[PDB]
């Protein structure tokens, strides 16, 4: 055939892929953790504008830090081999690094790692889109006029 | 032969690194509300990069936080795109 | 009517956070190899986190490590693109 | 006039912008730091490079921690009103958030914030790249085969 250029992703597989939504509204109270209003607002424009791309959404809610890691694990091993992406979306409160189930803390790297080239071979060398809505942090932007 | 294990990975962030995330009770976070919006108008249109750039000039000129506490009033906030792709992203073909 | 003082910044990282960035005593280091060989082929036809794109895939594709000792030998690398960017950049114009 | 849409930032101005690129090769004893061969190579290469964008290149070579916030804060404080852009180059040794002066560290940040927008006006509104060839911590990628 003519020239090939190999510069996007293939993204023509039977399946877009799955959308894994995340929507952590109540914590524990030892957590000290308030909750966080209007989440579901993010949840559900999610689940719609990821309907409309295709993807094959999976919405959960209030998740532990034990329900998190399990249901990552068990997505990582699943057969993605007719999915062209996988894409994970996080709403919680967080720090620099750290998502927070809704008993705890988890560290993205633990979530992600199940993720990686090497452990995820029906994903390998396709996009691992991770979407994160919470907290990196205390600090606050002043801005300044423009 | 081999590719990084870590390569293939996007990391959309609503803001940046040590920084506080904004939500409103009734419409949303700030950043979801902006992803949402960029990627209904834009996902048959732009690459993926150009369109969480336009996620980022939303987040960061649209929105600013109204409190009567003075330390979280008047604030804003950049998102932070970190991207360990190796290929252009376009969700047609 | 104001802008996130941390807006239109953008940080064009050699590895991914954590990890050791590689070098080569006789060509240079691995990203600015690459980095300087994508602008110099593509500045003045790609958008700039497109030219970036180029450089990941670069960098993660044609190199690797060689080391007599094992722990540093057949390593990887992928770089880290950090976006703070509110519109799309263009060295040309 | 016609539609104008917003969408690339203006890279007209008079000045493409200066391109400050610090090289660090030779470390103190003490910091317990090796030598980094082959930077110079990296240097020139981004010297060549840059200068046919049109940057106005400013190498400088073994900076101690003191000398680099210096430079820094010198830099940030002229007048870039005529340059549409700048940048920053830094190559040294390194750790997640750190990059070294020839004799200690110096946080990211501190480097960073003189150029914050409301610190530079002159630069408001204007791309700022900082390019950085720095270990980010001690981890090694096993790669995939493919
Ligand atoms: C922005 C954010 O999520 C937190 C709010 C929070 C999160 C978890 C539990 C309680 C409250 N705000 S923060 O200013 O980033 C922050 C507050 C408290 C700690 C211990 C860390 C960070
Ligand atoms: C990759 C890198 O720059 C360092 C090498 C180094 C840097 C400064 C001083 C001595 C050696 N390697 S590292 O594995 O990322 C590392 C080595 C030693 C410490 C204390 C931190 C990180």
């Amino acid at each position: 055939s003519g020239i090939s250029l190999d510069n996007s992703y293939k993204m023509d597989y039977p399946e877009m892929g799955l959308c894994i939504i995340i929507n952590n509204k109540n914590f524990h109270k030892s957590t000290g953790m308030t909750s966080r209003s209007g989440t579901d607002v993010d949840a559900a424009n999610l689940r719609e504008t990821f309907r409309n791309l295709k993807y094959e959404v999976r919405n959960k809610n209030d998740l532990t830090r034990e329900e998190i890691v399990e249901l990552m694990r068990d997505v990582s091993k699943e057969d993605h081999s007719k999915r062209s992406s996988f894409v994970c979306v996080l709403l919680s409160h967080g720090e620099e690094g750290i998502i927070f189930g809704t008993n705890g803390p988890v560290d993205l790297k633990k979530i992600t790692n199940f993720f990686r080239g090497d452990r995820c071979r029906s994903l390998t060398g396709k996009p691992k889109l991770f979407i994160i809505q919470a907290c990196r942090g205390t600090e606050l932007d002043c801005g300044i006029e423009t | 032969h081999k590719i990084p294990v870590e390569a293939d990975f996007l990391y959309a962030y609503s803001t940046a690194p040590g920084y506080y995330s904004w939500r409103n009770s009734k419409d949303g976070s700030w950043f979801i509300q902006s992803l949402c919006a960029m990627l209904k108008q834009y996902a048959d249109k732009l690459e993926f990069m150009h369109i969480l750039t336009r996620v980022n000039r939303k987040v960061a000129t649209e929105f600013e936080s109204f409190s009567f506490d003075a330390t979280f009033h008047a604030k804003k906030q950049i998102p932070c795109i970190v991207s360990m792709l190796t290929k252009e992203l376009y969700f047609y073909h």
